[PDB]
């Protein structure tokens, strides 16, 4: 499987000879030929959208792992005052604050405003450095800088670099899809992802999403 | 400067390599913020500039119109419904929508006639805005002047430029603030001035995070 | 300059100035006589060109093409949907025993243990499994749309929007190029009306909570009494 060039894998498979636009040359990772809406016809808008895709992908991978991990650790024994991810933020308003792994001695956060303030300070610093560089880079690539972000050195060969780019963007698209799912099915179900999987495995035919289909009907 | 390459930018010192090649410091409010690349085409850029400025002007008027009645409300006027996100439901009251509380001023009773007159006049004026009319055959689509400058503030090009920047910046501020009005009316259910009063009463406890667990599904 | 019967619209097959109101420079525009400077890329060559690109989203010709295809496909789906969201309710108020004719509740019929009888007749489709329904549908519509986007058993070297072979123009209504050109406009206009009315169905569901024909009926009962402003205070933030 090629992942590049004209004979690359495409998002409709065999159905995909004449659907791909002329501007989606197999140059960039994850180019399956999906621009039915034509939103990436301009190469500059295409570059900006590629950056958005990759950053959303990386953030979504981190977030998928961060929503899965505490729940797994929650049933595997560990105290998690609020393990479910869509209420993990409301721990600040509890009696003992947000203890990290349940340990009252680890972080013991009590004020959300100070937490948020530090977060804006350092996130702004880091994202500005990401845009225009800084202590970990001056004129590197906006997406794959390397140097300080390859302490292991996985991608010094261009072919390994390309295949790992594809792997990155695909795990990331998977994570973005899965995070969208987390959102919609938290709103719909009101339970965690792991508990949704457990319930689906307990009764797959009558514990699926269609059980929550008549939930949002107006009914006067 | 607010123009040219050495202009103020959206990330300040960390903004040298964060601006696209097409965002030359030609147009007001160009801080170099097109991370999404939505204005790469100059024509789409022009249309988006018009949308920005019109949203800005409408949002300035609306910000003033949501702040003013509430101020006047505690300052001593009754205002059957002073809060802005229920100011429209006055038509369904007993005496209709009295402007400053005065039953003698407007005394509107029918919302469909109000709306009909509004569509009439608004369509006429917005079509005149797009292609001109009694107040301008072929003037700039954004800064026509010549009847929209009875005071004559912007006959000098430099004053014109700086007032353009002031306009678009007050307008971006108002658009941000109007978005805030929306989200925090939906979240809080109270007016903007009352939200400020409550924040000033106890800033550390009745900020937005007090309403954070409001939209949790909880099965 | 003409005679009475040509003014009255007689003599079909006199149509080359009747495309002038839907194609070309001096056509009908989105604000009519109050839309002067149409976007230069909206030259009047495509059906439904009223000069409306206020947001400049179709400035690139290729994304304009993609948006045209999106528009027409949405239009066709919305026409089918607008017809299908009113046919069951009309048929039920005429007397067909449909168990839930309201469209935003029509999907919940498959969870009743009598199944999803089509016209309320158990001898008909009688679907019980929503998952099997969805699987059948996914297989069929995937094949169908993949055939649409590149070609398939119903013609491969055809247009992406108006294939018009013997499978999609089997009545030959569009063999006259002028009839074709004006039928394109009729298609896109009925379809834009259907898309607007389907947005209306969606909003009238989320807001009103009744059926669309029920809304029509309660509006025709006493219009000024009952309107969309009746439900204006419904989304009050409490
Ligand atoms: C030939 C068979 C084949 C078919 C039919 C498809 C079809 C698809 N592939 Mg694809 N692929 C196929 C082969 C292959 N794919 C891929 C690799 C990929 C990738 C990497 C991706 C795809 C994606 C897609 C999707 C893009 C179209 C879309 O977004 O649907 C849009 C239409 C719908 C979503 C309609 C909904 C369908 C369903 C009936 C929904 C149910 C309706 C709900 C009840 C409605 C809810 C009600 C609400 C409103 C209240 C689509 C499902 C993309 C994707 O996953 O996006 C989603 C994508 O990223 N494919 C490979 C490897 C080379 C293939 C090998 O042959
Ligand atoms: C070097 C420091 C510096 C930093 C970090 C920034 C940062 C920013 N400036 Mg900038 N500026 C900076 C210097 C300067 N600025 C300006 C002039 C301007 C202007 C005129 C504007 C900006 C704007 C912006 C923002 C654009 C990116 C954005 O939209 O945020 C995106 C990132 C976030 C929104 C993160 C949010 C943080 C927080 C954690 C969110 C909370 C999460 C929620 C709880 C989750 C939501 C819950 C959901 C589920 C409901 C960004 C915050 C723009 C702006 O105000 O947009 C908002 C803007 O219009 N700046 C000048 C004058 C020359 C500067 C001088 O140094
Ligand atoms: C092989 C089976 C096949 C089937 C069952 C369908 C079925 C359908 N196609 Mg379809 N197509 C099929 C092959 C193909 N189509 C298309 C190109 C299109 C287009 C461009 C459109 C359809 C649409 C449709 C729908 C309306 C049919 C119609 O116009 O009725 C009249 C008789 C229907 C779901 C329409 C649609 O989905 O709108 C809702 C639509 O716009 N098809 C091509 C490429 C030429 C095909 C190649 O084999
Ligand atoms: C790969 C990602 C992924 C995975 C593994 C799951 C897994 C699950 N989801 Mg989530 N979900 C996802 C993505 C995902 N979802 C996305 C993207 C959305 C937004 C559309 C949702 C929205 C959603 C809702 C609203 C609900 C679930 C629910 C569920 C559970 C029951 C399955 C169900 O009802 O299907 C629903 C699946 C979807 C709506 C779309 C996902 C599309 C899949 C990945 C592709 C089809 C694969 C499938 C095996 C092929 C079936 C063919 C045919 C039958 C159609 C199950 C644990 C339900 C739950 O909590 O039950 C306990 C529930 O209420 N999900
Ligand atoms: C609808 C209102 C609106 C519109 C159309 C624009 C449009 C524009 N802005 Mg302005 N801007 C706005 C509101 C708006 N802005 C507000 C409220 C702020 C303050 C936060 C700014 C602050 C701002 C700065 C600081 C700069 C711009 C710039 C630009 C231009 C390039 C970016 C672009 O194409 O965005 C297109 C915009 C849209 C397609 C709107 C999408 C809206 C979605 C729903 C997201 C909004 C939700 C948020 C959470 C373009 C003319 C840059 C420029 O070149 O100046 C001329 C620039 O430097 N804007
Ligand atoms: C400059 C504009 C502006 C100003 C002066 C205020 C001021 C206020 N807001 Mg509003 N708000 C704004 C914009 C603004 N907001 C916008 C753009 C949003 C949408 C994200 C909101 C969403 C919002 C909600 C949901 C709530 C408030 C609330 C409040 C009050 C408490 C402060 C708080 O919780 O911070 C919240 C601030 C934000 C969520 C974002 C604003 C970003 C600021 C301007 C930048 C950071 C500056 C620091 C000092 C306070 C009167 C709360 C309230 O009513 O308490 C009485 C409340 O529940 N605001
Ligand atoms: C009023 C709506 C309308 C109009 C005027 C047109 C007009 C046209 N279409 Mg489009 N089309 C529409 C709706 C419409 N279509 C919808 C909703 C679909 C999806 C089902 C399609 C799918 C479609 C395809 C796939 C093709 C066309 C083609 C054509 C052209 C020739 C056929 C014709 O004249 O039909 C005139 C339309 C009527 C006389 C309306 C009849 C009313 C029906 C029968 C009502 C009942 C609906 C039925 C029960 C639903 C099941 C289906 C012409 C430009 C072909 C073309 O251009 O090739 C040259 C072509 O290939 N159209
Ligand atoms: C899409 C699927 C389309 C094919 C559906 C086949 C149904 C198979 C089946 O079980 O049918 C079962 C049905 C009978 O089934 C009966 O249906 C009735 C309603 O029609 C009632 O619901 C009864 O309860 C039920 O017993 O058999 C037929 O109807 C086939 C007879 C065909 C008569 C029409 C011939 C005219 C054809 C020429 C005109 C068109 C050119
Ligand atoms: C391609 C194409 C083509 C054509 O042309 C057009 C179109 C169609 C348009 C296109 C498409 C597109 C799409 C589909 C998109 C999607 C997106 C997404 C899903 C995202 C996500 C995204 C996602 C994401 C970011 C995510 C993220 C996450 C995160 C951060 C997390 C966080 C967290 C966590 C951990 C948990 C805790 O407790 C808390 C919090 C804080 C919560
Ligand atoms: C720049 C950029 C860049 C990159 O690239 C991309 C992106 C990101 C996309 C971008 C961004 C954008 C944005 C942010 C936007 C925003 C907007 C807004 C906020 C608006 C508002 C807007 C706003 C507005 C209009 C407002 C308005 C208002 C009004 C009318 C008012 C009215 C009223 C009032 C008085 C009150 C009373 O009782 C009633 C009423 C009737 C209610
Ligand atoms: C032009 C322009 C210009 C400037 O520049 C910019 C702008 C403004 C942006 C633009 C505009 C645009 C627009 C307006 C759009 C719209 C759209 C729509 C409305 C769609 C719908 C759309 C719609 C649609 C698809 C619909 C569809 C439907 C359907 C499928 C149905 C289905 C069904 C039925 C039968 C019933 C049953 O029981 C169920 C169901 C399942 C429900």
């Amino acid at each position: 499987i090629e992942w590049y060039g004209p004979d690359r894998p495409k998002f409709l498979g065999p159905f995909s000879e004449g659907d791909t636009p002329a501007y989606l040359t197999g140059e960039f990772p994850g180019d399956y030929g999906w621009d039915t809406a034509g939103l990436s016809a301009d190469p500059e808008t295409f570059k900006r959208y590629r950056e958005l895709e990759l950053i959303h992908a990386r953030w979504a991978m981190l977030g998928a792992l961060g929503c899965i991990t505490p729940e797994l650790l929650a049933k595997n024994g560990i105290p998690f005052g609020e393990a479910v991810w869509f209420k993990a933020g409301a721990q600040i308003f509890a009696e003992g604050g947000l203890n990290y792994l349940g340990n009252e001695n680890l972080i013991h956060a009590q004020s959300i405003i100070a937490t948020l303030a530090f977060q804006v300070v350092v996130m702004g610093l880091a994202e500005a450095y990401r845009a225009n560089g800084g202590p970990l880079g001056e004129g590197l690539d906006p997406l794959h800088p390397g140097g300080a972000f390859d302490p292991l050195g996985l991608a010094d060969d261009p072919d390994t670099f390309a295949e790992l780019k594809v792997k990155e963007i695909k795990n990331g698209r998977l994570a973005m899809f899965s995070m969208f799912g987390f959102f919609v099915q938290a709103i719909v179900t009101g339970k965690g992802p792991i508990q949704n999987l457990d319930d689906h495995l307990a009764n797959p035919t009558a514990v699926n999403a269609f059980a929550y289909a008549t939930k949002f009907t107006p009914s006067a | 400067e607010f123009y040219g390459p050495n202009r103020a930018k959206w990330l300040g010192p960390y903004s040298e390599n964060a601006t696209p090649a097409y965002l030359t410091g030609e147009f007001p409010g160009d801080y170099g913020w097109d991370t999404a690349g939505l204005s790469a085409d100059p024509e789409t850029f022009k249309r988006y500039r018009e949308l920005e400025l019109i949203h800005a002007r409408w949002a300035m008027l609306g910000a003033l119109g949501c702040i003013t009645p509430e101020l006047l409300a505690k300052s001593g006027t009754q205002f059957g419904e002073a809060v802005w996100f229920k100011a429209g439901a006055q038509i369904f009251s007993e005496g209709g929508l009295d402007y400053l509380g005065n039953p003698s001023l407007v005394h509107a009773q029918n919302i469909v006639a109000t709306l009909a007159v509004q569509v009439i006049l608004m369509g006429l004026v917005e079509g005149y805005r797009v292609n001109g009319g009694p107040a301008g055959e072929g003037l700039d689509p954004l800064y026509p002047g010549e009847s929209f400058d009875p005071l004559g503030l912007a006959d000098d090009p430099d004053t014109f430029a700086e007032l353009k920047v002031k306009e678009i910046k007050n307008g971006r501020l108002a658009m941000f603030s109007m978005f805030g009005f929306f989200v925090q009316a939906i979240v809080t259910g109270k007016g903007p001035i009352q939200n400020l009063d409550d924040h000033l009463s106890n800033p550390t406890v009745n900020n937005a995070f007090a309403f954070a667990t409001k939209f949790t599904p909880s099965a | 300059k003409k005679t009475i019967r040509e003014k009255a619209g007689w003599w079909s097959n006199g149509g080359n100035e009747k495309l002038s109101a839907f194609y070309g420079p001096d056509r009908g525009l989105w604000l009519g006589p109050l839309s002067g400077t149409t976007p230069a890329y909206l030259t009047g060559e495509f059906p439904g060109d009223y000069g409306w690109d206020s947001a400049g989203l179709s400035a690139d010709p290729e994304t304009f093409k993609r948006y045209r295809e999106l528009e027409l496909i949405h239009a066709r789906w919305a026409m089918l949907g607008a017809l299908g969201c009113i046919t069951p309710e009309l048929l039920a108020k005429n007397g067909t025993p449909i168990v839930e004719p309201v469209w935003f509740k029509a999907g919940a019929q498959i969870f009743a243990e009598g199944g999803l009888d089509y016209l309320g007749n158990p001898g008909l489709v009688h679907a019980q499994s929503i998952l099997a329904t969805l699987a059948v549908q996914v297989i069929l519509m995937g094949a169908i749309e993949g055939y649409r986007v590149n070609g398939g058993p119903a013609g491969e070297g055809l247009d992406k929007l108006h294939p018009g072979g013997q499978f999609f123009d089997p009545l030959g209504l569009a063999e006259d190029p002028d009839a074709f050109a004006e039928l394109k406009v009729k298609e896109i206009k009925n379809g834009r009306l259907a898309m607007f009315s389907m947005f209306g169905f969606f909003v009238q569901a989320i807001v009103t909570g009744k059926g669309p024909l029920a809304n029509l009926d309660e509006h025709l009962a006493s219009p000024f009494t009952s309107n969309a402003f009746t439900y204006a205070q419904k989304f009050t933030p409490q």
